[PDB]
């Protein structure tokens, strides 16, 4: 896997790969790695995909129980110790995760957490998880500023996937986007790696390394 | 987690016409030390069913407890005991097989290989085998141990598929396991002369075989060969 | 079945009070009077055995007052042995706070503690409640000296001078009387055998039927010390206030 | 996890705290405060396993917090590291033990005098002038124990923690992003924002 | 005394009968189902002026396609209720859809004879379950602590059940809109409620395949307060 | 050391049409370099319109295909006969599969049928419980031989509009049920001479509205 | 384990344990909460048949369960202890999981599904005891004051009392107390709560405390002069 | 009297008044009846309703494919009982893949019911059923009472009135048993059985109630416009 989020001026960018991997079988080009809690409230999904995925669709329905008990949203904090504190408990029991907790609430504005299966939970404005999280820290890093437009903070969040979907062999597939704003989170496509590169290439005159 | 002790060999069998037929000799090996000659590895239940079970023999007496007590749990609150509510092949094969894979799910299994053969209340042939591990497979020739790579090649020759049985008599399958039995005796180290047969109609029942020998041995080219080169 | 045979312990009369906890003041207003007086620099504890007999031994006794630490004692008042209980999970409850914090377990801590579980059956388990009332003695560096008070129904208050027992309604206008904030413990202890000695069922108050223990900064330097006073000690002190 | 240093001076105590958080071959953040609030007069700064570190100093504070709203009152320094070294000593002898090592750094108002303790995950506890847990110590106690002096000011404090500061970061192997200092003394506990 | 779970000579569970005496008690509740949605209304009943009305929750949510109102021990009904919505959430984990109204109403009278010598006594709270599902459509259920739950096109419960139920028994008819349903629990709620009925002692609901459960503003009931006494005066 | 686990061999393979759906399976049982059985069938029908084969450890592959059987028949019992749809018999199965995660089933699961707008839909498993719904999946023994094959001919990967300069990719379409059948019954005698777990028999289950239909054809027996 | 169901229906629908409980709040000294336009007063009345009274150390009898929230009751003191800790608890566990502190809805909530609990549980009888929970919840500054009961009822009140004659007091605020307008300081609030426990309770004395809660964790309790200074104060307004 | 205030208390005469109790509440019931042929074997359950309003209380719960039962009295301890057998009938196939004999399936249902008899604290079951079925020895009735005691028929009725319709049925012995292959005439012979029972109401459309199972014929249910048919 090659996960993203990052903060900044409008809000929080998502990006994701889309592949799964069983040693160097490719065993998927089309799985979601994003799961969609709420309007407000996205997770991300690196590490063992069942892992992930089973806890984080319950880590939703434990979100549903607190607005109905509360008659209140819950909150990013809230919602990233749940699914942490869970965690926690099957600390040494071999459970594999790297999460991204990531939403907009009042209280909190746009805000992001890092949960990992060794209990690791912390608040950060950018982070990269997965095999491939290096890659997209190289990209990441060195063109990320602030203030950067909705517009350049897609593309950034879009390329540095595709600099690890590269370079990293068990990362790949497509990528899919989503931004988060004031108002909720808005999906921005699913978009192959197999026409985005060569279009990425030609467009920005990137990747020379490449027979073009 | 266990480790076999006092051991069964090989348990054969095959579809026929209008029955089943199963065999197992009559040993209970100690390792390389053939201990005990006097033990019975095919056990009937009722006139309709004979379970031959290979492996450790400890764990096989465990098993003829549990299907002994079986007939008599069917027996009570039960006027058709005898009749239409008796005891079916496949209902004491569920039985076994899900105490097996219980077992083997608690990591304490009953170290067998067992061969549920029988027929049905409506005349149907039923054979079907299971493990230490729980798994469970039919066929229309059955066999455990060197069984499986002796006994079948010869079973399936007879009987190679479904369309094979009503073709087949008792008297050319019965021949096939006597054969098959040699075989094991030639090639075997952990086989004996002495062993068992059981034969189950549809027509004329539950026919148990006790104390048959492998016999028209091919020996006598032995004493041709000399040496082991020059 | 059983139900038959349960006396239902812990429930309400229709009037809102606790049946088996009025009950067990009914007992402890029958045990003999026990008084506590807390003065400027110490704490007097002194307590009336019940109806005494001449062949008794005197000195190697002990009915109402015990020891909890070094810088706690009690009162009792009704069912000794049904405070012995409670005397032990006390004593334990005290270790177990020094072996947490390694400090000694403040007075109002070991009150509550005590105090919550008499509380217990009289809300839980079917049991009869303890028939105790307890005049909790003691000093901590935040507070200094206290007095309280805890009964069957758990519930327990502070107090300057208090009694439990027998007779507490005519003792406690005597120590409202003659008590006085300025007070020093010398004065308390006067104070505390006349009370006795005045609201007494006997004929004369003397040393063989009392228990007098006093809690004081009495030691050599910003330390305290307890004193359970012995049978000569007890004749001497009853002699110098002039009551015999 | 990796660097805490915690000084006692004449009037209080001081803590330095590493901000990295490293995960495999990836710094994932260089602001982490590795410390959190026992009560007003006391803090604790923490490291170790990583979930452990967390899980056990907000286990702590919440076990603190709870103290102070029943009785009504603080806990002295010595009362809570007490109380710290227990759960850690019970903790050794678990299933899965806490593998946290702490240092708690407080003022005694009773007694108007700072206080250091350092306890490791074995519930070994110690009052010491200047304190380190992991790789730090074999540094900064032999600097400490030159440059040290009892009656020190706050200022003179923070001076010695720059001198300790700047020798990890020479000589140690992983950058560690510096470190957030906090100061605990009779009007409470304050961040040095600069450092 | 005698048994909690004890059967009389009349052949019924004492304890159950004696429970339906305090629903009784309780304040109105009123539910009436129609093709484009089901209506539950309640009679808040605030026991003194200075307690502060908004703060009585008797309708509450279950999911968002299934509501619930109350009448009797109300403080009974809160376990009830959590058990419920975890009911609900949980089958959506295991099945990845919406739980059925009459699972869910199954489910909740599944804890309603739980009791004996489990919990020590029956509950004291009565029940009406609004809801929507793909299969049987707009649904109304009434739960009580006999364990038992019938479907109901309309039900009141509470002290003034007999009568309202009698004027829904004229009322009621399978062509009725949402806003005449509206309507129709104000109008008999007035009817049979002790104080004056207004939008501080009386709250309404609705539940609707498209916008799902929804309790309605004081603002949005006040209207539909005026909008029923000028129809009344038309004739 | 006693070990729980064995392997039984075998390949299943899954592709969804339209308006159907087939799952198809070899009928071949095995351990180590013996035939335990020629015609062991593993592809079941599991009542409403759901098809089902757990391939890999055949007794952990029986036991979750009977509990899901019986979670089928219990289903009907607690939501008045309601029908079981293929997205909640999914994530059902993964609740089976994920409750023994710390020992777990050891088996490839895969699930076939139509969705609620009665389009052709097929589910694949790992064996903890991870899940996702595609066009395309083949499992099992085989699964690496016969899944790029897949990619190439119902999804249409690589192949690009001739003379279009390699710009315009072939347009992604629906296959009839009998070019489905075509590329299965290939995919298996391609996977039958290459690996030697797989061989026998092969049986296809078809699922439309109307029900579910059976197709058996003979593969190679060495 | 002691299983005997002690609350149980009667046939006219009457659970008596319950009913017997809310005798014993009535028995109990009287507690009074009146909120402002900014803040929360809680009043408490303590009988004078008790000199000789250590009051450093005597429990008092309003409770703190946060920093921001606080709890009086009437009733059984011993039960109160058992909800007060209970609450104390469940407020630290709170900051623990949601990162936040309690709401005064939420553990108001709490309490009082406790004792709702005591009510249908086998072998304990209800608590004799009701409350008065007030408090600011986080980064708030509307005023909240709710109530609790022994059958489990929670509600919230712009101005309440409870125990021993809190029907006279009641009556009195239900005249005093303009919804329209609060009182607006913080002396009107505490004015007028000293004023309704005049009506019940004797002596303005060591007789009535005060407590007053203010915006982000702002509690403080009154002295005796402070408090006398409003018994003197309404005294002579009241000779008119 | 003295000795009905639990199920472990005999009285002097040797009565057990809570089981009897507990009897008294199936009377109470809504009528239901059952009877059978060689082939198949029928349920046929009046339905009551709370008020015009309200929907008919559903009388008869499916335990297998070739299993189930028709309630009269508290219904919850029908749900109750018919958990239990669809539970015993579940594992009689998983363990043995076995279908569940009728006559097992009573046998385990009286030693249930008996356990709540003889203990304090516990109450005995408040319903009766009826239990029909097809299995390996053809067509079978069964009566449930929560005494313990089951009984094999060939037909019965069990409610309030259902001795009306088993004295129909005494009567109709010896046609309605040869009622073979036939469906339809069967249910009609139960219908017109279940019609002996009626005071003032009649069988509607969303009253009556009907079950079927036999040799060709899964255990099915018919209510609504289906069973207008039979009216
Ligand atoms: C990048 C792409 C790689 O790291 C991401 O991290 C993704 C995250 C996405 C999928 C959410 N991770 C994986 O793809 C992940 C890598 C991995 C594998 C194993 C352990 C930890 C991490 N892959 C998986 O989880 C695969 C997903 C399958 C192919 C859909 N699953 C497996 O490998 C499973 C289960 C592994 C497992 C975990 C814990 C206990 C037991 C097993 N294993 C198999 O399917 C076994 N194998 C398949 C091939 O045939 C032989 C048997
Ligand atoms: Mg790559």
């Amino acid at each position: 896997t090659t996960t993203l989020a990052f903060r900044f001026q409008g809000g929080i960018i998502v990006a994701v790969d889309s592949r799964a991997t069983a040693g160097n079988w490719v065993a998927s080009q089309t799985v979601k790695k994003v799961i969609e809690i709420n309007p407000f409230l996205l997770g991300t999904m690196a590490g063992g995909t069942v892992d992930c995925q089973f806890w984080e669709t319950w880590l939703g329905s434990q979100c549903r129980l607190h607005e109905l008990r509360e008659k209140e949203r819950i909150s990013v904090a809230a919602a990233s110790k749940i699914l942490s504190n869970l965690v926690y408990q099957y600390k040494g029991a071999g459970l594999s995760m790297g999460t991204m907790i990531c939403g907009y609430t009042r209280k909190e504005g746009p805000t992001i957490y890092y949960v990992d299966s060794d209990g690791t939970r912390l608040k950060g404005d950018i982070f990269c998880v997965g095999s491939g999280q290096t890659f997209a820290y190289g990209v990441l890093d060195s063109n990320y500023k602030w203030d950067l437009s909705v517009e350049d903070a897609l593309y950034l969040g879009k390329r540095s996937i595709l600099a690890a979907a590269h370079r990293d062999a068990y990362s790949g597939g497509s990528v899919n986007l989503y931004h988060v704003t004031e108002d909720g989170w808005i999906y921005h496509g699913n978009h192959d790696v197999g026409e985005l590169f060569w279009k990425v290439k030609e467009e920005e005159g990137s990747f020379n390394n490449v027979i073009g | 987690t266990q480790q076999p002790i006092v051991t069964g060999t090989s348990v054969i069998s095959m579809k026929y016409d209008n029955g089943v037929i199963i065999a197992a000799d009559n040993l209970g090996s100690y390792g390389s030390l053939l201990r005990f000659n006097g033990v019975e590895r095919l056990i009937p239940v009722g006139d309709n069913t004979v379970v031959g079970i290979s492996g450790d023999i400890s764990d096989m007496q465990h098993i003829e407890r549990l299907l002994k007590d079986l007939v008599t749990e069917n027996a009570y609150d039960n006027p058709l005991a005898d009749a239409e509510e008796a005891l079916e092949p496949s209902y004491i094969f569920e039985y076994l097989a899900t105490v097996m894979y219980q077992r083997r799910s608690k990591m304490n299994p009953l170290w067998n290989a067992i061969i549920v053969a029988g027929v049905q209340s409506n005349g149907d042939q039923f054979l079907r085998y299971v493990n230490l591990l729980g798994v469970t497979y039919s066929s229309p020739t059955l066999a455990t141990g060197f069984g499986a790579h002796m006994a079948n090649p010869l079973l399936r020759k007879v009987v190679d598929r479904e369309s094979d049985i009503p073709k087949t008599t008792v008297q050319v399958a019965e021949e096939a396991i006597v054969n098959a039995m040699r075989v094991l005796y030639y090639r075997d180290a952990r086989s004996s002369r002495n062993f068992s047969l059981a034969i189950i109609d549809k027509n004329t029942g539950l026919t148990f075989k006790k104390n048959l020998q492998v016999e028209n041995m091919k020996w006598d080219f032995a004493k041709d060969i000399k040496g082991y080169g020059t | 079945g059983s139900r038959r045979y349960d006396s239902r312990t812990t429930i309400f009369s229709p009037e809102g009070r606790l049946y088996q906890v009025e009950y067990a003041l009914e007992s402890i207003s029958h045990a003999g009077t026990a008084i506590g007086i807390m003065a400027s620099d110490g704490i007097v504890l002194a307590a009336e055995r019940k109806v005494t007999s001449t062949l008794l031994e005197q000195d190697t006794s002990t009915e109402k007052l015990y020891k909890l630490n070094d810088k706690i004692a009690v009162a009792v008042a009704g069912l000794t042995a049904d405070a012995e209980i409670l005397i032990n999970t006390a004593r334990i409850h005290a270790q177990n706070y020094l072996k947490t914090y390694n400090e000694d377990i403040p007075v109002e801590i070991l009150v509550r503690r005590l105090s919550d579980i008499k509380q217990g059956y009289t809300q839980h388990g079917g049991l009869r409640p303890f028939g105790v009332s307890f005049i909790y003695a003691g000093y901590d560096d935040r507070y200094g000296y206290q007095l309280y008070t805890s009964n069957p129904s758990g519930n327990y208050t502070g107090w300057k001078a208090i009694s439990v027992g027998a007779n507490t309604s005519a003792a406690q206008t005597l120590l409202q009387m003659d008590y006085k904030d300025d007070m020093k413990v010398d004065d308390a202890i006067e104070l505390a055998l006349k009370t006795l000695s005045k609201t007494t069922d006997s004929s004369a108050l003397t040393y063989d039927r009392l228990e007098f223990a006093t809690i004081r900064k009495g030691a050599n330097d910003g330390e305290v010390y307890q004193k359970i006073f012995k049978p000569q000690e007890i004749k001497d002190i009853l002699v110098k206030t002039g009551i015999t | 996890m990796d660097i805490i240093l915690g000084i006692r001076v004449q009037d209080s105590v001081i803590l330095a705290s590493s901000k990295a958080v490293t995960r495999g071959i990836s710094v994932l953040k260089d602001s982490d405060d590795k410390t959190r609030q026992l009560s007003p007069h006391t803090l604790m700064s923490f490291a170790g396993e990583a979930g452990d570190t967390v899980q056990f100093a907000e286990y702590i504070q919440a076990n603190i917090q709870l103290y102070s709203i029943r009785e009504d009152y603080e806990l002295s320094p010595q009362a809570v590291s007490s109380f710290v070294r227990q759960e850690l000593a019970k903790s050794i002898r678990s299933r899965r033990p806490y593998q946290v090592n702490v240092l708690i750094g407080g003022y005694d108002k009773k007694k108007n005098k700072p206080e250091l303790y350092q306890i490791d995950y074995l519930g070994t506890k110690v009052e010491l002038p200047y304190g380190a847990h992991g790789y730090s110590g074999f540094y900064t106690f032999s600097l400490l124990d030159h440059h040290y002096r009892p009656d020190m000011t706050t200022e003179e404090g923070l001076d010695l923690l720059k001198l300790c500061v700047q020798e990890l970061e020479k000589r140690m192997p992983m950058d560690f992003k510096g470190v957030i200092v906090k100061i605990v003394d009779k009007d409470g506990i304050r961040q040095v924002d600069d450092f | 005394d005698r048994g909690v779970s004890t059967f009389s000579p009349e052949g019924r569970l004492f304890q159950v009968e004696y429970s339906l005496e305090a629903i009784k008690l309780g304040s109105t509740a009123i539910g009436i189902a129609t093709k484009e949605g089901v209506v539950l209304g309640v009679e808040k009943r605030a026991t003194s002026p200075l307690l502060e009305s908004d703060s009585i929750e008797k309708i509450v949510e279950i999911d968002r396609h299934i509501g619930c109102a109350m009448s009797g021990l109300t403080a009974d009904a809160r376990s009830m209720i959590e058990h419920a919505r975890t009911a609900a959430v949980t089958h959506n984990l295991y099945y990845d859809e919406d739980i059925n109204v009459e699972s869910l109403t199954q489910s909740v009278c599944d804890l309603a004879l739980r009791f004996g010598e489990l919990m020590s006594r029956p509950f004291g709270v009565a029940l009406l379950i609004a809801g929507h599902d793909a299969d049987d459509g707009y649904q109304l259920f009434h739960a009580e602590p006999s364990g038992t739950f019938y479907r109901y096109n309309a039900k009141a419960i509470g002290s003034g059940s007999e009568g309202a139920q009698a004027e829904l028994l004229n009322e009621w008819h399978s062509s009725l809109t949402l806003k005449e349903a509206e309507l129709l629990v104000l109008k008999i709620l007035k009817q049979v409620m002790e104080e004056k009925l207004d939008e501080n002692n009386a709250q309404l609901s609705c539940i609707t395949k498209q916008d799902g459960f929804k309790i309605y503003d004081n603002e949005k009931t006040a209207e539909l307060i005026k909008e029923l006494k000028e129809k009344e005066a038309a004739e | 050391q006693f070990n729980p686990y064995g392997d039984n061999g075998g390949t299943i393979l899954g592709i969804a049409g339209e308006d159907f759906a087939v799952l198809a399976g070899d009928t071949r049982n095995i351990t180590d370099y013996s035939i335990n059985s020629r015609y062991e069938p593993k592809v079941f029908d599991c009542g409403d319109n759901i098809v089902m084969s757990a391939n890999g450890f055949a007794a952990d592959g029986d036991a979750l295909v009977k509990r899901f059987k019986n979670s089928v028949k219990w289903y009907h019992f607690d939501h008045n006969d309601k029908k079981l749809s293929i997205n909640s018999a999914a994530r059902n199965i993964q609740h089976l599969l994920y409750g023994k995660r710390f020992f777990p089933y050891y088996v490839h699961t895969i699930i076939a049928g139509l969705d609620e707008d009665g389009k052709g839909a097929v589910y694949s498993f790992d064996p903890v419980g991870s899940y996702e719904r595609e066009q395309c999946r083949a499992g099992g023994a085989a699964a690496s031989l016969i899944m790029p094959f897949l990619d190439n001919q119902v999804n249409f990967k690589n192949q690009y509009e001739p003379g279009t300069n390699g710009k315009v990719k072939k347009p992604l379409k629906y296959l009839s049920v009998e070019e489905v059948i075509k590329l299965v019954r290939d995919s298996f005698t391609s996977a039958t001479e290459r690996h030697i777990q797989v061989g026998d028999g092969l049986e296809i289950l078809i699922v439309t509205k109307d029900g579910v239909r059976k197709e058996f054809y003979e593969l190679k027996r060495d | 384990g002691y299983d005997r169901a002690l609350s149980i229906f009667s046939p006219d629908g009457h659970i008596f344990q319950v009913e017997y409980a809310l005798e014993a709040v009535k028995r109990g000294t009287c507690a009074v909460g009146v909120k402002g336009k900014n803040c929360v007063v809680l009043g408490c009345e303590r009988r004078s048949t008790l000199k000789l009274q250590d009051t450093r150390i005597t429990p008092s009898k309003v409770s703190k369960i946060d920093s921001h929230v606080v709890l009086s009751f009437s009733g059984l003191n011993a039960d109160s202890r058992i909800l007060i800790e209970k609450a104390r608890v469940e407020a630290q566990s709170h900051r623990l999981t949601l990162e936040d502190p309690v709401t005064v809805e939420y553990l108001t909530r709490y309490v009082a599904g406790v004792q709702q609990r005591y009510t249908q549980s086998g072998g304990v009888r209800p608590f004799g005891v009701s409350t008065l929970i007030a408090g600011f919840d986080p980064r708030d500054d509307e005023p909240k004051l709710y109530q609790t009961e022994p059958s489990g009822i929670y509600s919230s009140w712009s101005a309440q009392t409870i125990g021993r004659n809190s029907k006279t007091v009641r009556e009195f605020l239900e005249k005093n107390y303009d919804r329209k307008e609060p009182p607006a300081t913080v002396e009107e609030c505490v004015k007028l709560t000293v004023r309704s426990l005049l009506e019940v309770v004797q002596t303005g004395a060591k007789n009535i405390e005060i407590t007053v809660v203010k915006p982000d964790s702002d509690i403080v309790a009154l002295s005796s002069e402070e408090i006398n200074q409003y018994v003197t104060q309404i005294e002579q307004e009241k000779q008119e | 009297n003295n000795y009905d205030g639990d199920t472990v208390t005999f009285s002097p005469t040797g009565r057990l008044f809570q089981v009897e109790y507990a009897l008294e509440a199936i009377k109470q019931g809504s009528v239901t009846v059952g009877l059978r042929s060689n082939t198949h074997a029928v349920l046929v359950a009046l339905k009551r309703n709370a008020d015009e309003l309200s929907s008919y209380q559903k009388k008869i719960i499916k335990c297998d494919e070739h299993m189930g039962l028709s309630l009269a009295g508290l219904a919850p301890d029908a749900r109750v009982l018919s958990n239990y057998l669809r539970q015993q009938c579940n594992y009689s196939s998983l363990v043995f893949n076995r279908k569940l004999a009728v006559e097992r399936a009573g046998h385990l249902l009286c030693d249930k019911a008996q356990k709540n008899t003889q203990s304090y604290g516990g109450r005995p079951y408040g319903v009766g059923l009826l239990i029909i079925g097809y299995d390996k020895s053809g067509a079978h009735l069964l009566e449930f009472q929560p005494s313990g005691n089951v009984t094999e028929l060939y037909g019965t009725a069990i409610g309030a009135r259902s001795q009306g319709a088993k004295t129909y049925l005494e009567r109709t012995l010896d046609t309605f048993i040869k009622i073979d292959g036939n469906p339809d005439e069967l249910i009609k012979a139960g219908v017109e059985a279940i019609s002996q029972s009626l005071r003032d109401e009649s069988l509607t459309v969303d009253n009556l109630s009907i079950a079927i199972v036999g040799k060709d014929t899964p255990f099915t249910i018919y209510d609504g416009e289906a069973v207008a048919k039979y009216i």
